[PDB]
């Protein structure tokens, strides 16, 4: 997945 | 109002961690580094509102990896 952090 | 969903502060101009699975579920960093320090105590990093969601597209829970904790732990 992508990173959680915007 | 975009707005961390533990605290209620609003995220403009600042990180924020964002659940894959639930749009709502939104943390600041420093809700975030509270709820590592108390999962991390007993094994992974779950969803900060507690909720256990799952990862997009399996039915297991999403947990922060470990460059995600490092990220936040370090430090403003
Ligand atoms: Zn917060
Ligand atoms: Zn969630
Ligand atoms: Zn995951």
């Amino acid at each position: 997945r992508a990173s959680v952090i915007k | 109002p975009l707005c961390c969903t533990l605290c209620h502060e609003r995220l403009e101009d600042t990180h924020f961690v964002q659940c894959p699975s639930v749009p709502s579920h939104k943390f600041c960093f420093p809700c975030s580094r509270q709820s590592i320090k108390q999962q991390g105590a007993s094994g992974e990093v779950y969803c900060p509102s507690g909720e256990k969601c799952p990862l997009v597209g399996s039915n297991v829970p999403w947990a922060f990896m470990q460059g995600e904790i490092a990220t936040i732990l370090a430090g403003d």
